[PDB]
């Protein structure tokens, strides 16, 4: 109640001066009134206690903001301790929420929360502060600060792009689906390690074009689309050319059913699915391992792989087995199971042999390593009623001796009941995404190489290291989180012409280009 | 049989070899050495001189594309940036 009583004050004394008194009269007056009130209130009125600053915008008091700000704009160095004290306040609730001790938050939660906030903050200050530059700028430092605190910030935001784009059950509208990436294209804004924001998005890519189709369609091309801008164009063009080498895997795999009608040789190709992606845009999983095939599929590689040979020239394939899947079709009724071209080969060998077992599985089939393992036991181990996969001699462990068996466990009446178990979320491990992001930052510093003294030879050369400073201001938010592999890079590249910087004689460089 | 596949949905990754016959930058081979490891110098010893991949999928010895690298930097058989994608045939 200050603030209305100290704004009408100032009211009515500039009425008493303008009318009562002469014609200009009011400069000084004002100048000492606003000194002697606003210059002594500002500095505890809004910080000490019982409804200040922080309380009055932790409730969402609009209209106190609002005189706060049309009130404190007239004295000099109010808005900067506004500022200051807001800025306060947004770190004191990202402590309080970016809080890493504790296990067992949900990512997507945490991350909606922090858009709520940002929204919220984004509200108050167009309702109140009227797009003020200072607390925009403020805002923006106080994001950039108190959100590089975690590294998982980035896959957190991943995760939760991936729940929005895998599916539109929420907002079935296109209107709010806009508004939602718009605010998370903002978030992310003032992100760091934006590096695995894209590695991850790649991998979440890999997992929504590989385990399943139709995704969002037309939605996809808006992930696009909200792409090509953001930062500009350097890692947009990797999602451009990913999509487009989708859109390749669907005709080739047209083409592919077309002219199988003419490499055919054998009936193995009953319900082909055949995807073609690059090597250039997709990772290795693991090893790309070589284990076998059963006679069907054998048929039908054989067949995809004549014709790629035949009216593909100029490439040729490699097998593998870490990604896809399959439908069983068993047989009372014939209900199709599932196999991830996981489960097909041990189901085919139990087809082929039953009374199969480790020493079985893992002998006659050239397997791979634990990947096997969590291949194995989704049908078996933490498996509801649906336990089509059963053994003699039960035990958590896998010793070498258990034989397995089939259950008909006749629950599922549908005829499409699949083992889903594998890959339940996509957090993967310390280790692996620890080096993948040392492998991209490498990238980065030999994209700084290569940049640098490209454009130093033909755009203004350097004396000892002054446009070195350039090329990191172009790769500015692609920075971080390389350690000195740009100075060990540098140095081992310092061996033929075109570059000197030599620390003997680092003087005027070449100029060619 | 008990159970029997109906469908299948591999997928196939794939790598095309570019006329592997020659190299576009010095007029020599795809490998068996460049102008920069057969005029330059004759021991061509211990030398890692091999094949360069880029990302358009074209390919030349690694030498000489980071000798043309100097200079220009935008791959001569189209207009792409050009990557590095690949090292060895
Ligand atoms: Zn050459
Ligand atoms: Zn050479
Ligand atoms: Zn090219």
């Amino acid at each position: 109640v200050y603030i209305k009583k100290v704004e009408a004050r100032i009211n009515e004394e500039i009425e008493r001066v303008m009318h009562c008194l002469d014609k200009s009269t009011e400069e000084p007056i004002v100048k000492v009134v606003e000194r002697e009130l606003i210059s002594k209130h500002m500095k505890t009125i809004v910080e000490m206690e019982n409804s200040g600053l922080v309380h009055m915008l932790k409730n969402g008091k609009t209209e106190d903001l609002g005189c706060m700000y049309k009130l404190f704009s007239r004295v000099p160095n109010g808005l900067k301790t506004m500022c200051e004290c807001m800025s306060s306040y947004l770190r004191e609730q990202g402590k309080a929420l970016v809080s890493e001790e504790g296990e067992g938050k949900n990512p997507v939660d945490y991350i909606q929360g922090l858009l709520d906030l940002k929204s919220r903050f984004d509200r108050f200050l167009l309702e109140s502060f009227n797009n003020d530059r200072l607390f925009k700028q403020t805002i923006a430092g106080d994001f950039e600060y108190f959100l590089n605190l975690n590294s998982r910030s980035p896959e957190y935001l991943s995760l939760f792009i991936d729940d929005k784009l895998k599916k539109g059950v929420k907002g079935l509208t296109e209107q709010e689906v806009e508004t939602i990436l718009d605010k998370a294209m903002v978030l992310f804004r003032f992100m760091q390690e934006k590096d695995v924001f894209e590695r991850y998005y790649k991998q979440h890519l890999a997992r929504r074009l590989l385990t399943n189709k139709s995704v969002s369609d037309d939605s996809e091309k808006n992930m696009i689309s909200k792409l090509k801008t953001e930062c500009g164009c350097q890692f947009t063009s990797k999602l451009e050319g990913m999509f487009r080498d989708m859109s390749i895997s669907n005709t080739t795999m047209d083409e592919f059913r077309q002219h199988l009608q003419a490499t055919g040789v054998s009936l193995g190709g009953v319900d082909l699915t055949v995807r073609v992606l690059t090597t250039g845009y997709w990772p290795t999983q693991s090893a790309t391992p070589k284990c076998n095939i059963p006679p069907a599929p054998r048929h039908a590689f054989e067949i995809f792989r004549r014709f790629y040979l035949a009216k593909h020239s100029g490439r040729q394939l490699t097998l593998q087995h870490h990604m896809g899947s399959a439908d069983l079709n068993a047989t009372t009724r014939k209900h199709i199971l599932q196999v991830s071209t996981f489960q097909m080969t041990i189901l085919m060998l139990f087809n082929n042999r039953e009374k199969y077992t480790f020493e079985e599985i893992q002998q006659e089939t050239d397997i791979p390593e634990r990947e096997l393992v969590r291949a194995l036991q989704s049908l078996a181990c933490g498996k509801p009623t649906q336990r089509v996969l059963t053994k003699e001699p039960k035990s958590k462990e896998i010793e070498n001796g258990h034989i397995f068996t089939v259950n008909d466990q006749f629950t599922s009446k549908l005829h499409r009941v699949k083992i889903q178990t594998v890959a339940a979320k996509q957090g993967e491990s310390d280790p692996e995404r620890k080096e993948t992001r040392q492998k991209v930052d490498d990238d980065r510093k030999h994209e700084i190489e290569a940049a640098i003294v490209r454009i130093m030879k033909s755009r203004k050369k350097m004396q000892h290291n002054v446009l070195v400073a350039e090329v990191t201001q172009q790769l500015k938010a692609r920075f971080l989180p390389s350690p000195v592999v740009i100075k060990k890079r540098i140095e081992g590249l310092i061996e033929r012409e075109y570059l000197a910087r030599t620390p003997e004689d680092r003087k005027v460089y070449t100029y060619v280009a | 049989k008990r159970f029997e596949v109906k469908k299948w949905n591999a997928v196939a990754l794939w790598a095309w070899d570019i006329v592997v016959d020659n190299c576009a930058i010095c007029r020599n081979h795809i490998m068996d050495l460049c102008i920069e490891c057969q005029a330059n110098q004759a021991s061509a010893t211990s030398e890692e001189c091999t094949v360069a991949w880029g990302v358009c999928n074209h390919a030349f010895h690694f030498h000489c594309i980071s000798r043309w690298l100097k200079t220009r930097q935008v791959c001569p058989l189209d207009n792409r940036e050009w990557e590095f994608q690949k090292y060895g045939h």
